[PDB]
This record gives structure tokens, C-alpha cells and sequence, in this order.
């Protein structure tokens, strides 16, 4: 029940792409992954400049800070969460129906821990430099990540549908 | 930082990546 897609972008395109996703997807809540703590804080600052509420969570924080933020997220205080690879036992927030890999992971085990489990969309931002990791992860998981279509069926991720 | 006034062109940009052809090149040479 998670539909996986990729957009092909360059680093300089990623934010405009992300703004278009925010604009056109029927997001209830979303989780956005980056490949480091520093880039997480950078993207949270940027999402806030584009107009969207977000929280953020990363490896360089006290555990209890992270727990409270995530409890505040679960209760709907913000609509988007920006984070690093914090999930071990899966994502059990029901309202999250769109997960975004702002940075594509390197390892298949990283990718699995991001994408289990939003009905939901997993949208991958793929650069030329991610090409080997895309192939490796597709092969290891036994999965296909399809190109993002111009119209995403609402029945794939909006629960009223 | 670069944000045009129009929606991001997903479709044009996906034409810049011939996924199945790249993968085959990867398997052949890389």
C-alpha cells in the first residue's frame, strides 16, 4: 500500500520541486528525510520561508527533545516533519500519507527504515549522483520506483478516497 | 534558492534520465 515514485532533479532544483509537491499534493502530514543533521536544519529553515509549518528532528539532539517534538507532531501541531534516519520500528503516525526522501539514501536498509510505513506516497528526489544507489536499492529490495506521473490518483494516498 | 513562478516541470526533467539505459550502462562498464 505505499506507492513509490521518483522525480529527477539537480541539487539546485530540489527546493522548487519540493514547493511544487507542497502546492499540489493533498498532504495531510508529511515526513521529509535528508542525509545529515546540518542539511535537516537548513531544509526546515527553507520550508518555513516557503510558507509551511514544520518541526525537525536529528541525531545531534537530546533523546527527550526528539521524543517531545515527535509527540507534538503526532498531535498535529505542525504538518511536516524534517528528519534524519531516526526510525527503527517504523512510522506509526496514521495522518502521514506522504513521505519524501529529499536526499536519496545510500543503503537499502536506510531506505526500508524510511519508507515503512506511511495508503501513502513515498516520493524520491533523485540526482545523477544517486543513480548507482537507485539501482542497488531497487535490486536489493526487489522493488520498482516508478517515474512520478503528471496526475497522482488520490485513491493512492488520500484516505477519504 | 532558485524558484520560478511556474510549477516545477517534472515531465521535462524526467526526460533527462533514461533510467533503463543508464542501468544497463552501469552493468556493462561500471
Amino acid at each position: 500500500g505505499v506507492t513509490q515514485y521518483y522525480a529527477y532533479v539537480t541539487e539546485r532544483q530540489k527546493v522548487h520541486c519540493l514547493n511544487t509537491l507542497f502546492s499540489r499534493l493533498q498532504i495531510n502530514q508529511s515526513i521529509i528525510f535528508c542525509n545529515s543533521s546540518q542539511r535537516v536544519e537548513l531544509l526546515a529553515k527553507k520550508i518555513s520561508q516557503l510558507g509551511y509549518s514544520c518541526f525537525y528532528i536529528h541525531a545531534k539532539m537530546r533523546q527527550e527533545h526528539r521524543n517531545r517534538v515527535f509527540h507534538d507532531f503526532r498531535n498535529g501541531l505542525c504538518r511536516n516533519l524534517v528528519c534524519t534516519d531516526l526510525f527503527t520500528r517504523g512510522i506509526d503516525i496514521q495522518a502521514v500519507n506522504v513521505v519524501i526522501n529529499f536526499d536519496f539514501p545510500k543503503l537499502a536498509e536506510t531506505y526500508l527504515h524510511r519508507i515503512g510505513r506511511s495508503l501513502g506516497l513515498a516520493i524520491n528526489l533523485i540526482t545523477y549522483d544517486d543513480r548507482f544507489n537507485l539501482k542497488s536499492i531497487e535490486e536489493q529490495l526487489g522493488t520498482e520506483i516508478k517515474p512520478i506521473p503528471s496526475n497522482i490518483d488520490k485513491s493512492l494516498y488520500v484516505a477519504e478516497y | 534558492e532558485e524558484i520560478p513562478d511556474t510549477d516545477f516541470d517534472f515531465e521535462g526533467n524526467l526526460a533527462l534520465f533514461d533510467k533503463a539505459a543508464v542501468f544497463e550502462e552501469i552493468d556493462t562498464y561500471e
